[PDB]
RNA sequence: UUUUUU
């Protein structure tokens, strides 16, 4: 992802690093939890299967 | 320095239901809270200013009075700290009739009041939508990315959980509701 | 429908939303006593010979 | 004589122009008052006018360790302990004597804002939750920003969302004006869940601080 | 012999 850095007091950016992300291979339609992502598009609010 | 080091160091070294009392405690509703997010043309009774005590802490009252004109002024005071903390709010009324006028009332309070019903859908973006309580429940089995916004959940009219064609809506929705709405 | 919105869905099952229903309150309102109950009394059941 | 009297004027005249009169304060008063608890206002005294411009590695900073040697009971000598253990001089125990002087002596934020964070900045910090816990019950309505940003910030450490927004809404609620908070919180929401409270909060951050490019970029 | 929601 390349996160930013923070100072650890007021948090300015030193710079950019590169970690690696923890919550990927996780679906809309496979995952019951706020970590997936959002959804397909702009969608239908409700009355939605799958 | 070695004897001022260290003559510096050595110097150096269940209920889940809380009944709270309906006349006694308040008496200082303006010491705290000095920037109410909402004002009036008027004064808040005694329980509404508990209740406004305890909505700015962010817990989970249940409101039981006798006028109906009394409520809305813990109802629209959720809405005004949802508007201060970005977040968003839905306001569930089971009377098809009932969430318009409530609706005009809330857009012209303040700002946007989206309204979303089984035919109407004004504005589904806003920050106060108002729906009946089969939609909620319908967008409470898919995801419908509302949900991650949330803050409050403004039930109006619980009293219809007695009910025997809707009484159970009510209870599949305060059981499928997730644990950051208050 | 509530029977196929939660049959669809892998991680609930509807047991549970019987389980959490108000009409059953009365029955499941000391059930943590329940179980410390049991798993404190099968102890003392450990005690006698065979 | 106005011995005290006199010495004090002459102090406050020497505060009130540069630090040559103070060199004269402090030489009179140290061959003067020959103590070490009165002596230690002198000398409070000499190591504040001196510490404008002089090194005074041993006019002051003698006169600072008396001072210490002579700490008072109640709100006169932990400020000195504090300024006195500044950049260097053993910074463990400048840590332990900002702990003693915040513990004993907790007052007001400017004092009590140097001292957590200098006490957070050294390597233990389940101890600042417990001072930022104290200082949280007296927080009345806002005005305690400078402990709500650092413990929302040590709550955003750590995978606990809720009261860290929480916190980052009080401290907002103080002062709606730092865009820092701003950024912060937006980031706290864009962490767990949420995608337009985040956005919202990133917009408002950028509208003031128009200067800021991670909250365009975040945008 | 009234009332109600996807």
């Amino acid at each position: 992802d390349l996160q930013a850095q923070r100072h650890p007091t007021t948090g300015q950016i030193l710079g950019y690093k590169e970690v690696l992300l923890e919550n990927t291979n996780l679906s809309a339609t496979t995952s019951l939890s706020l970590r997936r992502p959002p959804g397909p598009a702009s969608q239908s609010l409700w009355g939605n299967p799958t | 320095l070695a004897r001022a080091s260290s003559l510096e160091d050595l110097v150096l070294k269940e209920q889940w239901a809380i009944p709270v009392d309906a006349t006694s405690p308040v008496g200082d509703f303006y010491r705290l809270i000095p920037q109410p997010a909402f004002q009036w043309a008027f004064e808040p009774d005694v329980f509404q200013k508990q209740a406004i005590l305890h909505l700015e802490r962010h817990d989970s009252v249940f409101v039981a009075a006798h006028t109906s004109a009394g409520k809305t002024v813990v109802a629209e005071y959720a809405i005004a700290l949802a508007q201060k903390h970005m977040t968003r709010t839905i306001y569930t009324s089971p009377i098809k009739a009932l969430s318009n006028q409530k609706f005009r009332d809330f857009r012209n309070t303040f700002g946007d009041v989206g309204l979303l019903t089984g035919d109407v859908q004004l504005h589904p973006e806003a920050s106060c939508l108002i729906m009946t309580t089969e939609i909620l429940r319908s967008m409470l089995y898919s995801g419908s990315d509302v949900i991650r916004d949330l803050e409050w959940v403004i039930f109006d009219e619980v009293h219809y959980i007695n009910d025997v064609e809707r009484g159970v809506v009510w209870e599949e929705v305060l059981i499928m509701l997730p644990d950051h709405v208050s | 429908t509530m029977i196929l919105n939660l049959l669809r869905v892998d991680a609930l099952r509807v047991e549970d939303m019987m389980k959490r229903s108000f009409s059953e309150f009365p029955s499941r309102k000391d059930s943590k006593a329940h179980e410390q109950a049991l798993a404190e009394l099968t102890k003392r059941l450990g005690a006698l010979e065979e | 004589a106005e011995v005290h009297a006199l010495e004090a004027l002459i102090h406050f005249t020497k505060k009130d122009y540069l630090q040559a009169e103070k060199c004269f304060q402090r030489a009179l008063e140290k061959d003067t008052e020959v103590a070490e608890y009165h002596y230690q206002l002198g000398l409070t005294y000499w190591f504040m006018g001196e510490e404008t411009r002089k090194d005074k590695t041993k006019a002051l900073t003698h006169f600072l360790k008396a001072a210490r040697l002579d700490t008072y009971m109640g709100k006169v000598f932990c400020y000195l302990g504090h300024y006195y253990r500044d950049v260097v001089g053993d910074k463990n125990r400048a840590r332990g004597c900002y702990r003693k002087a915040f513990e004993l002596d907790d007052t007001d934020a400017e004092s009590g804002a140097a001292a957590v964070d200098l006490s957070v900045e050294l390597e233990d910090m389940e101890m600042a939750l417990a001072i930022l816990t104290t200082v949280t019950q007296k927080a009345s309505a806002g005005t305690a920003k400078w402990a709500w940003l650092r413990r929302g910030l040590y709550y955003l450490k750590a995978g606990q969302h809720s009261q860290a927004v929480a916190d980052l809404q009080a401290a907002l609620r103080a002062d709606p004006k730092d865009f820092n908070c701003w950024e912060s919180l937006g980031e706290a929401y864009l962490s767990r869940g949420g995608y337009t409270t985040a956005l919202k909060s990133f917009t408002k951050a950028s509208e003031l601080n128009p200067e800021s490019i991670y909250s365009v970029f975040k945008v």
